[PDB]
């Protein structure tokens, strides 16, 4: 609670976010994001939190083209509880009220959503979202210069057997 | 992607100008989405984000605007470990055997009869982060295995980061508050002000060694192939600490490439080098920024930046929307004399018709010779020596240049190119009177909109790449989120589009109306004021609370 944004639309759906605080501005921002893009957000979620290959199977590959099993591992190993909570310990409390308005602002919109702009609705996989899900995010693109880019190569490391 | 920021030395107005754009997937967590954030009084700030972040990661504010290009940098370190000659699962530092951790993750997977069932996987790492194998390359046998420090990691700071900048007021401002934080982890920053100031800042999380500890602690061969490795067997080899680093282990902000200038400044994810040729950046570590030769897209930058002509958000504009193909400029000439000195050949007739009658840009109505162009660049990038004038260091603009067509084992091997290439255009399904917009496509639901530009390997600067799928080529990424920006009297005037729209779904009213735009190259205003908000015929408003 103490959550407000007032939002305005201009051409082509650009959301114009004001608020008083933090947590307000995360609220619009959650909720206009979700309005455009709530599925991909819950299929990303999906693949920070390691858990592709339990909704969608083996067979699979994430939107950056690693395969189900091994991303899901690579994020396992990532974004483990400790990681994520040391993260949340490091945030200021501004950055800490951004990502808590902008999880309820998301959620507001997934309460609401029938359809309208959501191809999604009814998957198990669109579900209400928690800060560690933002967290699972942002850790992710981190990476992306470096251990990220060699995730295949992390879950192939295997030390040798009796060979010749 | 490209940012190129012009100061008042350079621009129409005597103001700062910058244009945006990055290269980046039409699809998935890496997709632009548009945003203006304001809490009155204390931040007023606009651009395009990345899903998932609740703040502006490419954008403008009234005095200010600043853009990202990913840099040449590392940002992590191989580390070859020396393993335990009695056992592969320690490894020596210092002469002293150590053992692997193990850290155990659990995976749940739905099976082919729709049940869950738990996989478990042990991840392996060292003192310096997880084992990585590239199979034939980066192996793990009795001998070696290889671990990988990844900078970021220990980056908290990258949320705050971005966050601050938003707050920012002039590029002196960014500039502080970028170097304070140390947040920023794999990009390059350029910005322009409304007071003309133009500035480059290679100022990223970059793992620091000092100068004297590279000669020994790199590993010879590989960073030779441009790979951040180093020697894990020495102690010695850990990133240095300098008290001054906003993290232990990194290279202090004054260290890392920063050019503030007047004129101009450019990148197109070259190295800080040539950011400006009349100031080059030179001097510092090979972990941070090298004098390699610039690709075709900074190349392109260049030759129209450079000179004593005033530069107007036009200008800027038209570098984008023009789809010059600027790698044709060095190859295409002598290629061309090839073509009329082979007119007797029926397997090259076809091509060389094209090629002539191409206006050698990545337009929608560009003719068939982009598509030879490109199947013969892609075997020209294979042949040994077949560059007339090789890239020179003291001519790092200007070369490399022309097909040294006079060496007859050149000639054969270029011609033999152009035959395979020709084949390969002949043996697809492409019609010679179809163009390029008739085959690079982004679909929308069950349509197609055809998509201008070309690969940056081409030296497109309106950078586009696409794969087969279909009978269509289908853009996966480049042109994403436009913004050009000026500082006329009354606010910031930015002009731009988000070429794939700002919704991923097929039932948005937002799903397809930009790139309708994109296609036809049409930019619009992206409102910041009051009055321009309060100015649009499609304004709707919501509050919302709970
Ligand atoms: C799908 C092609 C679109 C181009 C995306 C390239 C950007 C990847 C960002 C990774 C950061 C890095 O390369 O260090
Ligand atoms: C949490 C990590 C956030 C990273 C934000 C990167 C924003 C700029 C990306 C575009 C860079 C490019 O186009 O080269």
């Amino acid at each position: 609670t103490g959550l407000a944004a007032d939002i305005r639309w201009t051409a082509y759906g650009v959301p114009h976010i004001r608020a008083k605080d933090e947590r307000g501005l995360g609220y619009g921002i959650g909720y206009a994001y979700a309005r455009d893009n709530a599925c991909l957000l819950a299929e990303e979620i999906v693949t920070a939190r390691g858990e592709r290959a339990r909704y969608f199977g083996s067979e699979g590959k994430s939107s950056a083209e690693l395969d189900n099993l091994p991303s899901d591992i690579f994020y396992a190993w990532l974004n483990q509880p400790e990681a994520l909570q040391a993260f949340w310990q490091a945030q200021t409390p501004a950055v800490r009220q951004l990502l808590e308005g902008y999880a309820a602002g998301f959620n507001r919109f997934l309460r609401e959503a029938d359809g309208k702009t959501t191809s999604c609705l009814g998957q198990p996989w669109l579900r209400a979202i928690a800060t560690d899900d933002l967290l699972r995010l942002t850790r992710r693109l981190l990476v992306e210069g470096g251990v990220g880019q060699f995730a295949d190569a992390l879950v192939a490391a295997a030390p040798p057997g009796a060979e010749k | 992607s490209n940012a190129i920021a012009v100061g008042s030395e350079r621009s129409a107005d005597g103001k700062g100008m910058l244009l945006a754009n990055p290269h980046f997937p039409w699809n998935g967590a890496m997709r632009f989405y548009q945003m203006h954030l304001t809490i009155p009084g204390r931040l007023d700030v606009m651009g395009a984000s990345l899903p998932g972040l609740p703040v502006v990661n490419i954008g403008f504010s009234r005095h200010l605007a600043w853009t990202h290009t990913v840099d040449t940098s590392s940002h992590f370190t191989l580390y070859r470990l020396a393993l335990d000659p009695k056992d592969p699962r320690r490894y020596l530092v210092d002469g002293r055997s150590l053992p692997l951790e193990e850290k155990s993750v659990a995976i749940e997977v739905r099976g082919a009869d729709g049940k869950l069932s738990r996989v478990e996987h042990k991840v392996y790492q060292s003192i310096y982060g997880p084992l990585v194998v590239w199979p034939g390359k980066l192996d793990w046998n009795r001998s070696e295995a290889y671990a990988l420090r990844d900078a970021n990691l220990e980056n908290t700071r990258v949320l705050q980061q971005w966050y601050s900048i938003n707050q920012a007021s002039d590029v002196a401002d960014l500039r502080r508050r970028v170097e304070a934080l140390q947040g920023i982890p794999w990009v390059n920053t350029l910005a322009a002000d409304e007071q003309g100031n133009a500035l480059y800042m290679n100022q990223s999380v970059v793992p620091y060694l000092k100068p004297e500890l590279i000669p020994a602690c790199a590993i010879p061969q590989l960073v030779a192939e441009g790979l951040p490795a180093l020697q894990g067997q020495d102690s010695r080899c850990a990133w240095s600490r300098d008290p001054a680093a906003a993290q232990a282990g990194i290279t202090p902000a004054a260290q890392l490439p920063v050019l503030l200038r007047r004129d101009f400044v450019q990148n197109s994810n070259d190295s800080a080098w040539l950011t400006n040729p009349a100031s080059p950046l030179q001097g510092f570590s090979p972990l941070v920024s090298q004098e390699k030769p610039i690709g075709p897209r900074a190349r392109y930058a260049l030759s129209r930046l450079q000179g004593k002509q005033p530069l107007e958000a036009k200008t800027l504009e038209e570098m984008v929307t023009a789809n010059h193909v600027f790698s044709a400029d060095q190859v295409l000439p002598d290629l061309l004399r090839l073509c009329r000195d082979n007119q007797g050949e029926k397997s090259l007739a076809r091509a060389c018709a094209a090629l002539a009658q191409w206006d050698r840009g990545a337009n929608l109505d560009s003719g068939s010779g982009f598509v030879y162009f490109q199947r013969f660049m892609q075997r020209f990038a294979e042949l040994d020596g077949a560059w007339k004038e090789p890239f020179d260091a003291q001519r790092p603009l200007d070369t490399p240049q022309g097909i040294a067509l006079d060496r007859p084992q050149v000639a054969t091997q270029v011609r033999q190119a152009l035959a395979d290439a020709a084949a390969e255009v002949e043996k697809s399904g492409i019609p010679d009177g179809a163009r390029w917009g008739d085959l690079q496509v982004s679909t929308r639901g069950q349509e197609r909109i055809a998509i201008p530009g070309g690969d940056g390997h081409f030296g497109v600067y309106n950078a586009i790449q696409s794969v087969r799928k279909g009978d269509h080529l289908e853009v996966v990424g480049g042109t994403s989120y436009i913004q050009l920006v000026t500082f006329p009297e009354e606010g910031p005037k930015a002009r731009g589009l988000l070429a794939f729209s700002q919704s991923s779904d097929p039932r948005s009213p937002h799903y397809r109306d930009q790139t309708e735009l994109f296609s036809r190259q049409q930019w619009q205003t992206l409102p910041f004021s009051d009055r321009q908000i309060d100015a649009d015929p499609q304004l709707q408003r919501l509050s919302i609370r709970e």
